[PDB]
């Protein structure tokens, strides 16, 4: 079903499925660096540079 | 079961 | 400024119980020395390896 | 099923590709210490 | 259903094999389409007069 | 034997170590505070620039004003001559002493050294930093140490000839954090260990990255070679033998 | 056939690679352990490429060495990764032709038609311990110059030209720029040896064909190299890259020596001289016998026994999974081996050197009693024939 | 290097008719059993030597270094 | 040989179980181990052996290298109907020695010699 | 053939657009 | 980025002396390719005639 | 195996095997000269093959 949909549309031609390849692994890695800067932020809180008290005072 | 007497296969004959 | 490292190795003295006694009946036996060749270096060792064991995830608990 | 697996897969190996080509590059390419001497 | 069956023997002097895919019913209209793309494989043999 | 290999050092629990763990910037700021103010008359870190701090501890206006604020050598002018001028943003750090010589001699024969990569140098780095600095007490009873050598039992020997310099109030820090001595400790190797391991943040965040991508890899790697080995080994062989 | 064109793999432009890398038939039931040889073979293009792309940003001078290396830490984008690649990835190079070398150990990969696959291998195997040690010795730091100076020193054994080899080796009265220049030529030089001596190392091999777990005649049930043995080698890939990637983005100095991040200094010395982990068996091998000439004329024995294991005769069962005798020597071996390289990261106290000599004789027992289980075996049919 | 010719059927089934994947996780404990007890000699001469020969130093070890603690 | 056979040695009697049961496994017999390429006398006496006896070989050894391949072994009734160390090939290989042996002892010159690789 | 041409100059341009990524 | 900075200086020279040692052993590879495939067809003679019938080892 | 990258050691070092190294003059002179003749060659070469048609 849509398996067989998506097969369909993504590999009538092996152009169009080397650009979906293409597309999808750069929107995937775009994915994946997403969620691993919010875990990395969320275990990582107060410590950031932007989080240091002082900044400007020297 | 039991092995094949030496008398039973071509093989085992030739 | 009281030092966390100093006060949590002075509770942790409980903790060390049996190293603590091996090395004052080492300094009571040792005690005399006539020229030197004698030390209680191992059972110094074996005291503090202790103490630092129990010492370091307090220490850092009450840093920041 | 079977090619969307491989499909999957092969995202990951471009993804590698990619980034290696692009690691190899930059880093034959100038470095932090002339840049900042540029000013 | 996709499959094969291999029979080696090689004391044959000639090896004969059949690789087919799915066909049309005898009322599916593809089926006057199939037979064209037949035509356009057509068989060859040694003794045909056609040749090359 | 114990006391030529050295005490060994307990294993902390460092702010940066993890999986998705980074560094304390704060801690970094405060470890080169303490560093530059009780640590760089006698200590040299050749490796690391003042563009370093930027974006890591300090803005750039304060790496800025803190290179200024000290006077480096330049190369000859149209004159000739070597003439100091202020620092600028990628200025090395200043060097303590002239040379290796020169130091030997301030410090009575023992060279301080490079401080850049001491925790990557050292074998179990930053806990036996910590404990180094934290750890100048009394020697046990039998062992005499000579006048100028300090007794540290974690330093390989037993004795070290650097002097205690981690004292309470030592360092006034800007945030207001108190000035302890296994706060100060902590701060210093932190401070360290970020210029033994500047990128640190970015490996682990690219190999958590990787590892995860090269994992689903492995899933289609394996359901790919089963499906072409499919044919293979999921066939039926009549062979004509028994035995 | 050939009167008009065909697919283009046999196409003269494509022949020998698809001969050799496509249509190539090799036994159907060969396991995991035989993606080791691609492995090995990625590890070294791997560690050409790194280091080609490292030498733009290295000078081998004393005095800049050092400083060249953290350059490339921390000033070149991306160089922390090229250098932790580089030595993480000789590291994975090492344990795969460990590997490599024990499961042909195990099924006998060697015994009448690889005979000269097996001498290749040597040969290898002492061209990347070369190259290993060379470029451990190019970053200058404390523990490479002193390593590379005691293991030079070994040099100092021959009981004629010992002194003159050593002096020619080092450039001079001690280990110095010229020393380092030296290295860093021959650490360039050596890893292009390497691929043709891989290139001859695959050739001899395909010309009689792969081993098989079975240890049986496999040219019955064969199957192309290409669509069955790619994917498997992928597999094997992906799995490594993965250990890789865990090794260097995790533990990147986990398997290096802290002492390295010292710089060289002539004047002191470390307290522990030790070289890297996989030069550990062969120091073991050598401080084992106390002597200098007696350690290299053991390393020398080593690789005679390691050459001369192929020509052995009478072992008409290849296979250990069908030799339970040879199996347990084998195992005792691997044993052996690993306890041999924990001893060369030991001091020369009683209970190691103790240790240090009988690992050494069971090292060599193996060597022997493979020859003695070999002829002894060669008449069990008649005995246990039924 | 000639291939030997073996007079045998063959019966095949296509990549996408049949499971890839499941085969793996089935019978996990016989498989398990197997690795076990075909290799248990193997494992135990292979790691015999290792924790012994360990064992041994590290007694050792404490002998001497509390025989040397005055 | 005395500690060779079975029957007087206990070692060699559980080493020919243990080996009667690898070979049993797989459903092939010893002499099918030998590799004509190794020594090229078991060439020599394979080209000597009838050809029934040579394809049965070459199908045990077929059948092995699948059930190696299919990570599986024989069924339990195969197994059971499995006759290890039923030799064929012994007998032709020690007369193929022989005769290299009074070839060599009378002079003369190898019949066949192995390509250097 | 044109569509084919076509279609593979756009996979091309797809790929170097991944490769460099201007302005992604 | 040939430079590897903005004009000819240590980078650059000592990525030339990198890309320099590699390159002839690239040339190697090369000329193998280059023999290899002449030993395909044969060679030409001045004649420039086919040259299969007085050939000599 | 002398020859040092550095931007101020190159020159320097190629001045060293010239004098200091034993027999390193005949190997400089040699490397250029032969770069000289290998160009030499490879362009006799190449107007060989023009000449007798050797790309046809
Ligand atoms: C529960 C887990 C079950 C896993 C599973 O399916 O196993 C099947 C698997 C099938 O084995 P088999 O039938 O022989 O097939 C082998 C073929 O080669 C299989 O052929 P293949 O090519 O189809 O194999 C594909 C391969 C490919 O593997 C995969 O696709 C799985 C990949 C999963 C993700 C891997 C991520 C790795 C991350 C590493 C992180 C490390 C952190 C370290 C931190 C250190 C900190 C100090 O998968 C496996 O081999 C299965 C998993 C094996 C490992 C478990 O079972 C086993 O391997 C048996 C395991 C137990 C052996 C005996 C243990 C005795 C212990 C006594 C004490
Ligand atoms: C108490 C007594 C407990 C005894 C436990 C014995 C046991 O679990 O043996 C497992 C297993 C033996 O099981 P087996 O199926 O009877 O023998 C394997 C077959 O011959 C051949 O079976 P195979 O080739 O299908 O599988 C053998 C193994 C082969 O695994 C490897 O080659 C990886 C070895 C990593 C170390 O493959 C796997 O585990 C499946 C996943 C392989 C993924 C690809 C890995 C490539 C290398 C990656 C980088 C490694 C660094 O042990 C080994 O393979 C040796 C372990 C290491 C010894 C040193
Ligand atoms: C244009 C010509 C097209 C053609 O006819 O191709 C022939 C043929 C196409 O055959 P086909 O039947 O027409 O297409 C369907 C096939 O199934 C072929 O299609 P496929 O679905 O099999 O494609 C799979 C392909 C997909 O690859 C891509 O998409 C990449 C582009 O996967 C790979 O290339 C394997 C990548 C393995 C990476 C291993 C990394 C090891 C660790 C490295 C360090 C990691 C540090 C962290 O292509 C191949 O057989 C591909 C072979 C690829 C071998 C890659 C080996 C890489 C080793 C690198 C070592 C040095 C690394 C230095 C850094
Ligand atoms: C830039 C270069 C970087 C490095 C690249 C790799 C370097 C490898 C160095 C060693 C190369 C050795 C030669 C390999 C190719 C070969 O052996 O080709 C032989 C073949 C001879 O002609 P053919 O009639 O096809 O003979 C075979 C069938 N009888 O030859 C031919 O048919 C012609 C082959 C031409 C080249 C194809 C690739
Ligand atoms: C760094 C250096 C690393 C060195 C590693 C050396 C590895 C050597 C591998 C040799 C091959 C091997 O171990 O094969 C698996 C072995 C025998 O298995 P096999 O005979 O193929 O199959 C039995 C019937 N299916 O079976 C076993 O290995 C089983 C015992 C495993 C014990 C693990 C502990
Ligand atoms: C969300 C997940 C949705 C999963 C849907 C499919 C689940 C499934 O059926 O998985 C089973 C499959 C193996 O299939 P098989 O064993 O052949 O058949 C059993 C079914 N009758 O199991 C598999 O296919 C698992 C192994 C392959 C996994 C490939 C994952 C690729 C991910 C790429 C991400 C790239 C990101 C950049
Ligand atoms: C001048 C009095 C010093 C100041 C201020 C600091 N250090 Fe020091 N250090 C000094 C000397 C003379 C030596 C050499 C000791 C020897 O016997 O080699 C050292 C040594 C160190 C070490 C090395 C320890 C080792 O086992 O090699 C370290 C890690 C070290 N010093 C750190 C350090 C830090 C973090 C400091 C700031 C608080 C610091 N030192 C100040 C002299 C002096
Ligand atoms: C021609 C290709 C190669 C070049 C140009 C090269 C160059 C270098 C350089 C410049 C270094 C020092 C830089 C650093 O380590 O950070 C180095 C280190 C090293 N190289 Fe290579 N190398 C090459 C191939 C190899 C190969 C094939 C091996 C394995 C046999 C190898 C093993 C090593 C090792 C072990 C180190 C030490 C890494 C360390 O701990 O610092 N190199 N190489
Ligand atoms: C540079 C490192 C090496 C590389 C790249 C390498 C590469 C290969 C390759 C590609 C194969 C064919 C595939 C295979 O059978 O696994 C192979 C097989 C083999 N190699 Fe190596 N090898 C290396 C080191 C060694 C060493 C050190 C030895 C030890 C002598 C060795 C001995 C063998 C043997 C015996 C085989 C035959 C495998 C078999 O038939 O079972 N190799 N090697
Ligand atoms: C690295 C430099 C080169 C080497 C080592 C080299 C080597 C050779 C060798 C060994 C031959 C066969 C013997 C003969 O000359 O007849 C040959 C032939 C030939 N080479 Fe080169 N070559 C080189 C450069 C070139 C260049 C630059 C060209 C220009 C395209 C070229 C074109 C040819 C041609 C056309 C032949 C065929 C000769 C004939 O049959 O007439 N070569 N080369």
């Amino acid at each position: 079903g849509i398996f067989e949909s998506l097969y369909k549309v993504v590999m009538r031609r092996n152009s169009v499925y080397v650009t979906f390849v293409i597309a999808g692994a750069f929107l995937g890695e775009r994915a994946v660096d997403y969620g691993i800067h919010k875990l990395w932020e969320a275990n990582n809180v107060g410590k950031r540079y932007e989080d240091i008290p002082v900044l400007g005072q020297k | 079961p039991a092995p094949p007497p030496p008398t039973a296969m071509i093989y085992d004959r030739a | 400024p009281v030092d966390q490292k100093r006060y949590l190795e002075e509770s942790c003295k409980p903790k060390c119980v049996k190293p603590l006694l091996e090395y004052q009946a080492c300094i009571k036996r040792i005690h005399g020395d006539d020229s030197g060749q004698k030390h209680c270096t191992g059972q110094y060792f074996d005291y503090w390896f202790c103490v630092d064991k129990c010492v370091a995830p307090k220490l850092f608990t009450k840093l920041k | 099923f079977a090619y969307f697996v491989l499909t999957g897969g092969r995202f990951v190996y471009a993804s590698l590709i990619r980034l290696l080509v692009l690691k190899f590059v930059l880093s034959m390419s100038a470095s932090k210490d002339v840049l900042a001497l540029a000013s | 259903t996709g499959s094969e069956v291999r029979m080696l023997d090689d004391d044959i002097p000639l090896a004969q094999f059949a690789v087919a895919f799915e066909g049309a019913s005898w009322k599916d209209p593809d089926s006057i389409a199939l037979m064209v793309m037949q035509a356009m494989l057509g068989s060859w043999n040694k003794t045909a007069g056609g040749g090359k | 034997d114990e006391a030529e290999h050295g005490l060994a050092c307990p294993s902390y629990p460092w702010p940066h170590k993890g999986i998705l763990s980074s560094y304390d910037h704060a801690s970094i700021r405060r470890g080169h505070q303490v560093y530059t103010e009780v640590c760089a008359s006698c200590h040299s870190m050749s490796l690391i620039s003042y563009r370093d701090l930027v974006g890591v501890a300090y803005t750039e206006e304060e790496v800025k004003a803190m290179a200024a604020e000290i006077e480096v050598v330049d190369g000859p002018n149209d004159e000739g001559e070597m003439f100091t001028r202020p620092g600028k943003l990628s200025d090395r750090f200043p060097q303590p002493y002239a040379n290796e010589a020169a130091a030997r001699f301030a410090n009575g024969g023992a060279y301080p050294p490079d401080l850049s990569l001491i925790t990557k140098a050292r074998h179990n780095g930053q806990n036996y930093v910590f404990s180094l600095l934290t750890g100048y007490r009394d020697p046990p009873a039998g062992v005499s140490i000579r006048e100028g050598l300090h007794y540290n039992p974690y330093f390989p020997g037993g004795a070290i000839a650097m002097p205690k310099m981690l004292n309470d109030g030592a360092v006034e820090y800007e945030d207001g954090t108190p000035a302890t001595e296994a706060q100060m400790g902590k701060d210093v190797v932190s401070f360290l260990s970020w210029a033994a391991e500047p990128e640190m943040e970015e490996r682990k965040l690219m190999g958590f990255k990787w590892i995860f991508v090269l994992s689903l890899a492995l899933l289609q790697a394996a359901y790919y070679r089963r499906l072409r080995w499919s044919v293979l080994k999921s066939r039926k062989l009549v062979l004509d033998v028994v035995n | 056939i050939r009167n008009q064109r065909f697919s283009l793999l046999k196409e003269p432009i494509s022949s020998t690679l698809n001969q050799h890398l496509i249509d190539y038939p090799t036994p159907s039931n060969l396991s995991y352990w035989w993606g080791f040889g691609s492995l090995a073979g990625i590890c070294l293009v791997i560690q050409i490429v790194t280091g080609v792309f490292l030498a733009m940003h290295y000078t081998p001078h004393v005095d800049l060495a050092f400083n060249s290396v953290e350059h490339v830490m921390r000033d070149v984008e991306g160089g922390w990764l090229l250098r932790y690649m580089h030595a993480n990835g000789a590291s994975m190079f090492f344990i795969v032709v460990y590997l490599h070398i024990f499961r042909g150990l195990y099924y006998a990969s060697y015994s009448s038609p690889r005979e000269f696959v097996w001498c290749l291998g040597v040969v290898i195997f002492l061209l990347m311990i070369v190259t290993a040690f060379t470029g451990y010795v190019l970053p200058w730091g404390q523990m490479s110059f002193w390593g590379a100076t005691v293991i030079t020193s070994l040099a100092s054994a021959i009981p004629v030209v010992g002194d003159t080899i050593v002096t020619w080796l080092w450039g001079g009265f001690s280990v110095d720029n010229a020393t380092l220049n030296r290295f860093f030529s021959l650490h360039y030089l050596l890893p292009f040896l390497l691929v043709g001596a891989s290139l001859l190392h695959l050739a001899a091999l395909h010309q009689y064909g792969s081993n098989n777990p079975l240890g049986v005649h496999s040219e019955m049930d064969q199957i192309s190299f290409y669509p069955y043995f790619y994917v498997k080698d992928l597999v094997g890939w992906v799995a490594f890259a993965i250990f890789f990637s865990i090794w260097i983005f995790y533990a990147p100095n986990v398997l290096g020596h802290p002492d390295n991040y010292i710089p060289a200094n002539p004047m002191s010395t470390p307290p522990h001289i030790v070289p890297e982990w996989y030069f550990l068996p062969i120091y073991a091998i050598l401080r084992s016998i106390p002597d200098k000439s007696g350690g290299v004329a053991a390393i020398a024995l080593v690789f005679i026994c390691l050459l001369a294991l192929p020509f052995f005769k009478s072992m008409y069962v290849r296979s250990s999974s069908f030799r339970p005798i040879y199996q347990g020597i084998f195992w005792l071996l691997l044993a052996d081996c690993l306890l041999l390289g924990w001893i060369g990261c030991q001091p020369v106290e009683a209970p190691f050197v103790t240790i240090g000599q009988i690992s050494s004789f069971v090292f060599f027992l193996f060597f022997a009693i493979t020859p003695i289980l070999g002829r002894v075996g060669r008449g069990i049919p008649n005995s246990y024939t039924t | 290097k000639q291939i030997v010719p073996v007079k045998s059927v063959i019966y095949a089934l296509s990549p996408f008719q049949q499971k890839v994947m499941t085969g793996l996780w089935k019978d996990l404990p016989t498989k398990i059993h197997h690795k076990v007890s075909e290799n248990w000699i193997s494992a135990t001469l292979l790691l015999g030597p290792l924790v012994g020969t360990y064992a041994y130093v590290q007694n050792y070890l404490e002998k001497e270094k509390l025989h040397h603690r005055y | 040989q005395s500690f060779l056979d079975p029957k007087k040695n206990w070692l060699a009697a559980q080493h020919m179980k243990s080996l009667v049961k690898r070979l049993s496994k797989y459903g092939l017999r010893y002499d099918d181990l030998y590799d004509p390429y190794y020594d090229l006398d078991v060439k020599e006496a394979l080209n000597r052996l009838p050809k029934e006896v040579v394809d049965a070989r070459h199908a045990r050894l077929k059948r092995a290298i699948d059930l190696s391949m299919k990570h599986e072994y024989l069924p339990e009734d195969l197994q059971a109907m499995q006759t290890p160390f039923r030799g064929y090939l012994q007998d032709m290989l020690a007369l193929v020695k022989r005769e290299r042996a009074e070839r060599e002892a009378l002079g003369g010159l190898p019949l066949y010699q192995r390509s250097i690789p | 053939d044109v569509k084919a041409a076509a279609m593979w100059g756009v996979a091309a341009a797809t790929g170097g657009l991944y490769l460099v990524q201007v302005s992604i």
